[PDB]
């Protein structure tokens, strides 16, 4: 009898622990593997896939398709703000239900570079330009285009090619950021300003629409798995 | 690791002056006792081991405890994680501005009967559950709420009579180290909460009974114990003087520098 | 020929020469420097104003009296209204800096006195009442020195900071402050003192307005004592030079 | 018949042994990091170049 | 099933024990180290740093700055005693709240060589000498300078240089000494006597001050960690 | 594959992409640069803000009407109220700079028009 | 894949093995003695010599 001493932590059941256990059905025979297209080895390969962003949450439109559409209309003056939303991919209502939004909510910490892909769905003849700005925190969301200039902005132009890519770089004083809302690490702001008013021929429709996309670059990473507040329950399902 | 040797010295007459220096340079003189007197060659086998940081910060300590019962108003106990709600641990970490280490948690749970007139009370072995909730997660408002399923959140099931449970946690901070002292606000307008309270969001810790366990009421007691490991430190500082007051801030009540004594010449304390 | 009493420091345009001083205490032993690319986080290219930033500044000189308890400054926000280092502070979300503090108080051979120049990373001051916290207006002032108070502060409902010297506002023993880097201005053998502070902080870069990471304190231990007929008014002057500044994340103008 | 591997660090070896006769009794494999995003991003027949326009 | 026998000491929780425990969050990712100035690898590097000594505890002056100041005044006769205090670095009220005092209180045993640094803050013209004596135990604190001579003394002189260093050697019949008060191991005594009265010119101030310092030499060591009686508590802080 | 209609310019943070344009007229043929030490005068060491300065700015857009005669800006003082280049202008006695001007006016295929973008050194009115 | 080291004596070897896959599970390191007082004492730019006057 090899002498031995139990240590604190015996006869406990830990949720995340790693241990070996005796099999309940010895020498069971396993069916062979098959080659199934689309094998995921890691969740990060989901986080790089594009997804639509319900940029317009206003009012009761969240029950219709119009939640995904951004109105763009010819004005009589330039410098009006197209839209804007805060960057809090796990908290802010914008990204909340997105694809990237779901995967984050399981994780507490993250860092990387979020790409925003925009695509102009308007009429083929109408053209236009736009100013996509990103203002790091330290001041409120800029309320005038002249103020949006001093951020990091990509002047983007409609034309033969359609899609655009605004790559939000990674600027923070820490390595990671809370996915849950906190004022300490708060992310920043994003705006879109008319660079030059939409020009439309005659007989072509005045108003257009612009859809937004979200993806994570190849430097993206997450940490510290947790529960997701979204899904509810009452009593066991039947 | 070993103490340095004290090298012997004979008499001296010379213009080199070890015994003099200038402290205005902010430079502690390195003079060793062999300089100002005659000294015999002596080997010291004393070791500085037990003074290392590791042995200094690593001891288990009781940070906090709660009470939750088997019936009535309070059926579970909730606590946010801060070291600062216990005096003697918090002081040991206030030497060092920036600390880095890996917690090792140990819980100690006990049960106590409560006075009641209930008849034919017959105990059964109770089972305690301890659930950790990283920040922002769902918060149970009732014992039977769905959140206790712990589809993810690390949770521990424990039983009376067994050994106390233990689990180790790695370094959870965002930055390159925990911060004991933080001067600044949480808001760019220099408003809102001031002090270290802003940096600290560790999530929350919960506990409950799994089963009623008997007819008669039962109150339980849980205790948390930190045991830092693999410690690293930076930028030491003066120990705290005045008694603590609040756990969210450094606020203190002004108190004297030391104790007192009689006239300067007096050689004994009073 | 040479002397250890004399020193000459040159950064950018400005230069400070002193014929009576001691050596220069350097940090904890880490000479300040730029950011190596191993620890970097921000992926934008940093601005390095160099001469535009690195140079010496001179704040308001403050009188020193027999009863004067002491003073404290907050470095990250002191300069904020001075020079480009004040401008380059408002237009960036990040900054990384280290400080060379030079304190100048001179007196004739007939003036007794001793001062203590310490530079305290992350000094967190308490509050008058136990429940509240200090207001942003009380802990700071632009370029102006805030001073202690020799006797306990009566505790009302206000936000006032606790200014007692012997607790040094942090609730520690004032006699112990020498673990931090320091030097002794002593009217006997000295004139001026000098400190070099490398960048100390938990995270590799920081916002400047939020988090004041370095606090400067001058506490007289032995008050000024001089026979009548000698000049009464002896000012103290502080000189503060950033070193190897960097900045990231250009944004709009303001703090809010 | 032991085996040796590396722990998870940041800035070591551990000895594991399988005690049972059934594969399903072996401990979980946490360490497989292999990743190939090409099966979701870039699912096109004609390989597209970043530096060039998409539709030419 | 390898036969085994538990030994006394199983299923116990020891405070200081060393054991391995299963991690609660497997494969968690640790943020990389940073190079922070002033890295402490050992507490002894704190114990060598100078600190002021509240040598004057008399009366209610402990609430003012004057606790750190030693009055020195020109007398009409020589041999008066400047000050004196017992050496009990963990117990005596003098060293109690000092820097060295705090670190000791956590430890029961210690040995080494305590340096005392003195610095003359008086007027630049005034000069003087002083006799710093150390009398090992076995007799009361010497009440006359002639008696202080027979100890270990450094005659120290004011002048162009300022600071002095009195290095108290290590003399005891044991290797270590209790940090708590006991009559068995009691440390010794220290005195300061006017060697030659303070000489001051006209128009220069008569009275001066002298501040004291404390540090531990490189032979210093400690042992047997414990609790510190100073810090109190009532109920948990909120 | 390639096209001459399309161009992408990147300076500092900002970036300007245009899918319909012509080539980039460069000066008189001298690509802008720093100051060689042969021609220097000032003996103080110059500040080189680089990314803090070099980047694109966007002034106020101005309407264009059938009768609109034209417009002129003065570059050395236009930006003076914008960005660090406005700040670094006020705190120095000297400056040396070169400009990349990018003018954007788009219209559908049914709009006639022609503009003239010239950059005139030392226009004295 | 064991390891061998020395105990703490005054006037021997022990065999330790890491059983887990996470660094934070390894036992504490009590034995690191490295010490360099120069980062608190002697924090000056000009190196000063004991045998000489401080201010010359
Ligand atoms: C059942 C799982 C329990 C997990 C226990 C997690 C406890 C987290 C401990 C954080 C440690 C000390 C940190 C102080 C934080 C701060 O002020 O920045």
């Amino acid at each position: 009898g090899l002498p031995t001493m139990n240590t604190p932590g015996s006869c406990q059941f830990l949720t995340s622990d790693d241990f070996q256990s005796p099999s309940a059905m010895p020498q069971y025979d396993v069916t062979p593997e098959m080659r199934i297209p689309g094998e995921v080895k890691n969740l990060m390969e989901i986080a790089e896939v594009d997804s639509v962003v319900p940029v317009q949450n206003v009012g009761e439109k969240v029950n219709s398709m119009e939640a995904y559409q951004i109105p763009v209309r010819s004005n009589e003056g330039s410098g009006t703000q197209v839209f804007g939303f805060p960057l809090q991919p796990g908290y802010s209502s914008v990204f909340s239900r997105t694809l990237l939004g779901e995967i984050l909510n399981y994780y507490t910490h993250w860092s990387g570079s979020i790409k925003l892909t925009f695509m102009f769905c308007g009429s083929a003849m109408a053209t236009g330009k736009f100013l996509l700005a990103y203002s790091p925190p330290g001041a409120g969301a800029p309320t005038k285009r002249v103020d949006a200039m001093l951020g990091t902005h990509v002047v983007w132009d409609v034309g033969l090619q359609s899609s655009c890519v605004l790559c939000i770089p990674w600027i923070s004083q820490t390595h990671y950021r809370y996915v849950a809302s906190d004022e300490y690490t708060a992310g920043g702001f994003i705006t879109c300003w008319y660079q030059t008013n939409i020009v439309v021929p005659a007989d072509a429709q005045s108003s257009c629409y612009i859809m937004c996309f979200v993806s994570a670059c190849n430097d993206f990473s997450v940490r510290l798995l947790k529960d997701t507040p979204f899904i509810s329950q009452e009593n066991f399902f039947q | 690791g070993r103490v340095a040797d004290t090298v012997g010295t004979g008499p001296t007459n010379s213009e080199a002056i070890p015994a003099l220096t200038a402290a205005e340079t902010g430079h502690t003189s390195q003079v060793v006792p062999s300089d100002t007197m005659q000294t015999r060659h002596v080997k010291n086998y004393h070791s500085r081991s037990e003074s290392t940081i590791e042995n200094f910060l690593c001891r288990s300590a009781c940070v906090y405890f709660t009470e939750y019962e088997n019936s009535g108003a309070k059926r579970y106990a909730e606590w946010v994680i801060t070291p600062r709600q216990a005096a003697q641990l918090r002081r040991k970490l206030e030497f060092f501005t920036y600390v880095r280490f890996d917690l090792e948690l140990t819980f100690v749970i006990t049960s106590t009967q409560q006075p009641s007139t209930t008849q034919n009370q017959d105990a059964q072995i109770l089972t305690h559950q301890i659930m950790y909730v990283p920040p922002g997660g769902p918060v149970p408002d009732k014992v039977d709420s769905y959140v206790w399923q712990t589809s993810t959140n690390p949770s521990v099931f424990w039983t009376e009579g067994n050994a106390p449970p233990r689990m180790s946690v790695p370094f959870l901070s965002i930055g390159n180290a925990y911060s004991n002292f933080y001067d600044g606000w949480s808001e760019f307008s220099r408003n809102g909460v001031y002090g270290i309270n802003t940096l600290n969001n560790m999530g929350t810790l919960y506990a409950r009974h799994v089963n009623a366990g008997s007819t008669g009421p039962i109150k339980s007691t849980i205790r948390i114990y930190f045991k830092p490991k693999h410690v690293k430190a930076w930028i030491p500082r003066p120990p705290r003087l005045c008694q603590y007051e609040k756990a969210k801030n450094v606020n203190f009540q002004p108190s004297g520098v030391t104790t007192t004594r009689q006239s300067i010449t007096t050689m004994t304390n009073t | 020929g040479y002397s250890d009493r004399v020193r000459s420091i040159t950064l950018g345009n400005s230069t400070i020469t002193t014929q009576e001083c001691a050596n220069v205490v350097v940090g904890y032993g880490v000479w300040p420097d730029y950011l190596k690319d191993s620890e970097a986080t921000a992926e934008d290219q940093p601005t390095q104003p160099d001469v535009a930033t690195c140079r010496f500044y001179t704040l308001d000189s403050v009188q020193w009296q027999k009863t004067s308890p002491g003073w404290w400054w907050k470095l990250p926000d002191a300069l904020s209204n001075l020079g480009l280092f004040g401008q380059n502070m408002q237009y960036h979300y990040l900054g990384r800096t280290g400080y060379t503090i030079h304190v100048q108080c001179n007196a004739s051979k007939f003036h007794q006195g001793c001062l203590l120049v310490v530079c305290v990373p992350e000094a967190e001051m308490g509050c008058a009442t136990l429940n509240n916290t200090p207001s942003s207006a009380e802990l700071l002032g632009g370029d102006t020195a805030k001073e202690f108070a020799d006797k306990p502060v009566a505790s009302g409902s206000n936000k006032l900071v606790q200014r007692v010297v012997y607790n040094a506002g942090m609730g520690v023993g004032v006699g112990n402050l020498t673990i931090f880097p320091h030097q002794w201005i002593n009217l006997r053998t000295n004139n001026s003192a000098t400190i070099v502070m490398p960048y100390t902080n938990s995270v590799p870069m920081d916002n400047m307005f939020r988090h004041n990471n370095v606090t400067l304190m001058v506490i007289p231990f032995v008050p000024l004592d001089y026979c009548p007929g000698s000049t009464t008014y002896v000012p103290i002057t502080v000189t503060i030079a950033p070193m190897c500044a960097e900045y990231n994340g250009l944004r709009l103008a303001g703090h809010q | 018949g032991a085996q040796v591997s590396t722990q998870k660090t940041g800035a070591i070896h551990y000895t594991n042994i399988n005690y049972y006769k059934d594969a399903a009794s072996n401990s979980a494999n946490r360490q497989d990091f292999t990743q190939d995003p090409s099966k979701f991003t870039e699912p096109v027949k004609d390989i597209m170049i970043k530096s060039l326009p998409a539709l030419n």
